[PDB]
């Protein structure tokens, strides 16, 4: 009792793992919205030397508006792999550090943030790009014709999935399996009650058992890259992208469905890819 | 990216004081402008405080109020004085634009009744889309020769303003009913109160919606159908406020369907039980959406300012706005048979009935080509 | 007094633990032999001053030149009604049992009944097929969409009511049945022996829920179906049919309200412990008799009034018009053998059937028969 | 299985406030239409709080009650109006059947003495009858030109409606006796004691009685014998209740022999000693009943409300209702010998005599055929 309460009032373990989450998981926003929107501004051998990436972060925690503590340094945004050169791919890791009484607590495994972390960094490639797109089109407006109304309702249609597979992962990575942890902990307890927590990469569609599910995600984000590509000289090519996104995306309602029978987590999923509708 | 608002007619100038007064008190300041003792980014609105307002009889009773420290009727006149000033006036927008970091979008608050400022609305919305074109614009327009100035207000704003319709019919009747008022200042406590909640994932920093355009991308899904309905259920678990919110006694507006909602939560409410609450919603089908393309509804959590208890806000696309306008334009006929050119009052008719179609046309199971 | 028993050559009579009785003394009774397998089985599984105190008192009889059974049971008995004592206090007021007896009979014993008839208004074309590997999730979301239909929102309880299909060692509801499970506590009150009797109970009291519910849905249809000579033969059985069913469906609110009043009262009367596991056996022990589960000539003739009623209102809902195709030459087919069943168990009566046979008699129509 | 109530002409308008106000304050529900803090299932007549109830000069009077938030004199005249607002109410009427789940039936209370009820309350029992085939219509139809409105009405009442009479001549005398008030507004009061009681049996959690069906269909054997008549005594065991439900001095009304009877107690009475009270009752022999087909004497229990003691009612079936019958159409044959077409009041005198010779023939041993 002693050993706990000497970890919480004087080395601020309580504060650690709500710091870490407001920079790791993204949860602080205009951060994360400040980060990915610099360097989704470059797309080689640029943007890969620790003069412009290195720098970035300096320059990405001034527009925080939370943060620049003793906590707040210590964010090593370092990479993992050398790109030679359209994909929804960019690997890069970001690594909290830690000293001596708290390295001791905090795994050098519990690595796995930064497995949930290109994921959710892949999903901001998403709503910046389709962003674009959204604010691509608006300066083209006189020119109201059959062709261009039903090219926007594409837009709209293509938006609406990612933005409700965002509002998912916006319960339950970040709110619900906090809620537990947080009203869960109030020494060796602390190890496990830890791996635990982030044990966030279940509900989070990244383990192996419902990796089927995360396979098909990847052809829905790559047609929306696509569909950035074409920013009406070539409406059609277009056309046939849009109908096999309404394909890919019906066939998912069916490949989780068929998973329901063989995990309570995936449950909510379905009532969030469908609603009044089939 | 800063944020800033404009305020005209009588109308305008007295409900943004006072939502001036709330937001203030959100935050810890007084009605000098001074911070006092007592994590909210308080800088999307704020200046250093000094609060991005423009201002357009009734000012100077506002320099009278204790808050001095924070700074005809037809509407062709009213056309008419905004291109009197139209340099005059405009230095203040640009002063204020480029002295700001970077300018994101420009809210309106300004009444369609047949004031100087409905037509003063009018212009400065076309000189809007005429300098800045990357520059969003939202306003909070309020609803009552009256068809008059109503319809022709509404012929700009359905392809100048990118985006929340009020209608002082519907608010009286909460004044009535729940606070028993049988004033101006009064229905205005409410109105206010819609405003301070609608920008609470701004003021405070979240996951989701980070931006003006976090927010109104997801619902307006053409250029055209871009018009929004509020709700606001305190006036107790998460199954209480979404289910009271889509009650027709709650929504401030006097088949059909929804397009997209939007439901935002002020409350420290156990975020378990979240999910279960839309079940129940989904199962007993109380909303009907559209048929055509897969429409949810989406819920995002705030914090209450820790300086001032569960609250609520619902924003809405309900193709049962078409109805409004037909109690307008109809009158409008009515008063075409009895009274240079009068060809701008025919395009203004004419493009609204445009619009008319355009919703009528989105209930459909075909509404795509 | 340690749970624990040393030996490691199976030399004491001790061998969940049980009994020797190939091993035991001769003058030593089973009486108390059945005394000490239970005051220790209840400190093993359990995991002050009632401590040393008896090991003062084991001492003693050790000094003891004679053995005195007489006295053996003066301690035995003493120790035994403490342990039990102090076993009772958590049994009912840490542990709270009522709470728990109070979930059984609601959904075991069809208590809310209400929560079922909505499922089985649901689940019921996905189990008169014959089952598969995959009915058995079929159902189990049904039965959730069913709690939550009937507003009842409680995420304890909700996930520890699992029903089962026996599948593959057919119509589907002659294997659907409900396990539970059970906490800590009561691991000892509700061993799988108890827990299955309880299930068996399921099973019937549901099915005659089942005709029932379906034979009123065939007599809103006739009321319904006002707008043939013979025609009027359908109600002349239906109502035979439900006399002899509905009724049959009381005795049953009396048997299990009247059973239950006295199974709560035994609990807040003896202090002791060792009258809850018999007061609890032998409430479970009449149901199984006084519903005539266990008397096999009724339950075999029942039984085939049962699977009547099936016949019969599926003839009424597999049309429309009047019973011509053959439907006649099937309908005077179990009037023949219902009937003859009727006054078949009417000789059966003629204990415990007093309380029924009563209700049925009640004007004396069978006495005409 | 929701049952959606409407209310027509005065004297229905004002029984079921009178009735609403009762049924609000027996759960904990505040005149706000708020739950109060302070297991009572209360889905069946109020939808989520907003009881399902469409009221159709009086409605006034409702409003200016503190319950505000709770939601000429001819045959032919009544009618006529009912045709000329036909689509108005329906969409009323439709609109909350599609809100709710699966709906089961629909209550109403009207008079045949009131003329609005005598106009409009006919003509909805036709369409009720055309638009939705498969719900069952009950009415709480309360008997008093006067002769013609009340048998041009029962002409509707033996054919639209598939199942209680309340007479004023007997309430006015039991006013007298037993309560000593000489108006409209003292016996109202027990008016709703009756509908309360009428429906305990649904708003509680039980084994049985989980739905109108499950109490009308034990009674109704035959689509002609469709009339039930209410006792209520309490104005303490199970054998002291029912020996004064069968005196006729506390039925409301004014061989002979009863159907079936159903008995519903709202007491805490042991459930144990009810088959023994049966079996006193049938050895006394202190009500006759048919020979011809099989019946009984069926009864139930139920909770009285805690946030509010033995009270009783019973619902009877009995053949001497056919005399009220007579009396109205002795009365109605005086006045056509004293004073378009003048054929639509002869065809309904036909009518209504099948009704009254039905069960003058059913207290035969030859009813049938």
């Amino acid at each position: 009792k002693a050993a706990v309460d000497y970890f919480f009032v004087e080395l601020h373990l309580e504060a650690h793992y709500e710091a870490l989450r407001h920079f790791l998981l993204m949860e602080d926003g205009e951060f994360a919205q400040s980060l990915s929107d610099l360097l989704f501004e470059k797309l080689p051998g640029e943007l890969l030397n620790p003069l412009v990436l290195n720098s970035v972060l300096s320059k990405a925690l001034q527009c925080s508006l939370h943060g620049d503590t003793p906590h707040a340094s210590n964010l090593s945004l370092a990479l993992k792999y050398l790109p030679e050169v359209p994909d929804v791919l960019s690997c890069l890791e970001l690594r909290y550090k830690v000293d001596w009484p708290l390295n001791i607590v905090i795994t050098e495994g519990c690595s796995k943030y930064s497995g949930v972390f290109s994921f959710l960094l892949q999903l901001k490639l998403m709503m910046w790009a389709l962003k674009d797109v959204c604010f691509h089109l608006k300066r083209t407006a006189m020119a109201g014709s059959v062709q261009f109304r039903q090219l926007q309702l594409f837009k709209h249609e293509m938006q609406h999935f990612v933005k409700v597979i965002q509002g998912y992962i916006a319960n339950q990575i970040l709110h619900v399996t906090w809620c537990e942890f947080r009203a869960r902990l109030a020494l060796e307890e602390i190890q496990r009650a830890h791996a635990e927590y982030l044990h966030a990469v279940f509900r989070g569609l990244l383990t192996e058992k419902a990796a089927p599910v995360m396979n098909v995600i990847h052809s829905i984000f790559s047609l929306v890259l696509k569909f950035r590509s074409q920013l009406h000289p070539n409406f059609a090519l277009m056309q046939q992208s849009y109908n096999t996104f309404k394909y890919y995306s019906h066939f998912l309602f069916k490949v989780v469905t068929k998973l329901v029978n063989r995990q309570p987590h995936l449950e909510d999923f379905l009532l969030r890819i469908n609603f009044n509708n089939y | 990216r800063e944020i800033i608002t404009l305020q005209l007619g009588q109308c305008g100038n007295q409900i943004g004081f006072e939502f001036w007064k709330q937001l203030c008190a959100e935050h810890g300041i007084s009605p000098e402008g001074i911070v006092e003792e007592f994590t909210d980014r308080k800088d999307v609105f704020f200046y250093q405080y000094i609060p991005r307002a423009v201002l357009l009889r009734v000012i100077h009773s506002i320099l009278n109020s204790p808050y001095a420290k924070l700074y005809g009727n037809n509407w062709a006149s009213g056309f008419s004085q905004g291109e009197k000033i139209h340099e005059d006036i405009f230095d203040i927008i640009d002063r204020e634009a480029d002295g700001s970091d970077s300018l994101e979008g420009f809210v309106l608050c300004h009444s369609i009744a047949g004031g100087t400022g409905s037509g003063l609305g009018s212009y400065l919305l076309e000189r809007l889309n005429d300098r800045y074109p990357k520059k969003l614009v939202q306003t909070y327009s309020v609803f009552p020769v009256q068809p008059y100035n109503s319809l022709l207000t509404l012929k700009r704003l359905t392809q100048n303003a990118d985006c929340v319709v009020l209608d002082n019919t519907a608010l009286n009747r909460i004044a009535t009913d729940r606070l028993h008022i049988q004033s101006f200042s009064q229905i205005n406590q409410l109105v206010s109160t819609i405003m301070s909640a609608s920008t609470t994932t701004l003021r405070y920093p979240g996951y989701m919606n980070n931006d003006l355009i976090g927010l109104i991308a997801s619902l307006i899904p053409t250029p055209r159908l871009h018009f929004l309905m509020t709700g606001y259920t305190p006036l107790t678990t998460v199954l209480d406020v979404m289910r009271r919110l889509l009650q027709p006694k709650n929504v401030m507006v006097s088949n059909h369907c929804y397009i997209a909602i939007l439901n935002i939560i002020q409350g420290e409410v156990d975020p378990t039980q979240v999910h279960k609450s839309l079940q129940r919603i989904r199962e007993r089908k109380l909303a009907n959406f559209i048929p055509w393309g897969p429409a949810s509804i989406q819920v995002a959590l705030s914090r209450k300012s820790p300086y001032l208890r569960v609250s609520g806000l619902m924003m809405a696309n309900h193709t049962s706005i078409s109805s409004l306008f037909e109690r307008t334009c109809r009158q409008y006929d009515k008063l075409r048979k009895r009274e240079d050119n009068f060809d701008e009052m025919d395009t203004s008719r004419e493009i609204v009935q445009q619009l008319i179609d355009e919703y009528h046309a989105a209930t459909r199971p075909d509404y795509i080509s | 007094l340690h749970g624990l028993l040393l030996d490691q050559h199976e030399e004491f009579f001790i061998k969940q633990f049980s009994l020797r009785v190939e091993i035991l003394p001769s003058y030593i009774p089973v009486r108390v032999a059945e005394k000490i397998l239970f005051v220790g089985e209840s400190v093993q599984m359990f995991e002050k001053n009632q401590e040393d105190t008896f090991a003062a008192e084991l001492h003693r009889l050790k000094q003891q030149p004679l053995f005195s059974l007489v006295d053996f049971e003066q301690v035995v008995d003493r120790i035994r009604s403490t342990v039990a004592e102090h076993l009772w206090k958590l049994m009912v007021e840490e542990s709270d049992l009522l709470g728990q007896l109070k979930i059984i009979k609601d959904f075991y014993l069809l208590g809310r009944g209400e929560l079922f008839q909505a499922f089985i208004d649901t689940a019921q074309h996905m189990l008169k097929t014959p089952p598969t590997a995959v009915t058995e999730h079929d159902v189990n979301v049904a039965f959730q969409q069913s709690a939550h239909k009937v507003l009842l929102d409680d995420d304890n309880l909700l996930p520890l009511l699992h029903l089962t299909i026996e599948y593959h060692g057919a119509s589907g509801w002659a294997a659907l049945g409900l396990s539970y499970k059970v906490q800590w506590p009561l691991h000892i009150l509700f061993t799988p022996a108890v827990l299955e009797k309880y299930n068996v109970v399921f099973k019937y009291l549901l099915s005659v829920r089942r005709v029932q519910a379906e034979l009123q849905h065939c007599w809103a249809l006739q009321m319904q179906r006002k707008h043939q000579t013979d025609a009027i033969k359908w109600r002349l059985r239906n109502h035979m049919a439900f006399l002899v069913d509905n009724l049959q469906y009381y005795l049953q609110v009396d048997v299990l309200e009247s059973q239950f009043s006295q199974l709560l009262h035994q609990i807040n009367s003896t202090r002791d412990f060792e009258s809850i596991r018999l007061a609890h056996d032998h409430f479970l022990s009449n149901l199984l008799a006084q519903s005539f589960i266990l008397l096999k000539p009724v339950f075999h003739c029942l039984n085939e009034i049962l699977d009547l009623c099936h016949s019969f209102c599926s003839l009424v809902s597999q049309n429309l018009g009047p019973l011509d195709e053959r439907g006649a030459a099937q309908l005077s087919i179990l009037v023949k053998g219902f009937s003859r069943q009727s006054s078949l168990l009417f000789k059966i009566l003629s204990n415990s059937d007093l309380a029924q046979l009563l209700l049925r008699l009640d004007y004396n129509k069978y006495y005409t028969q």
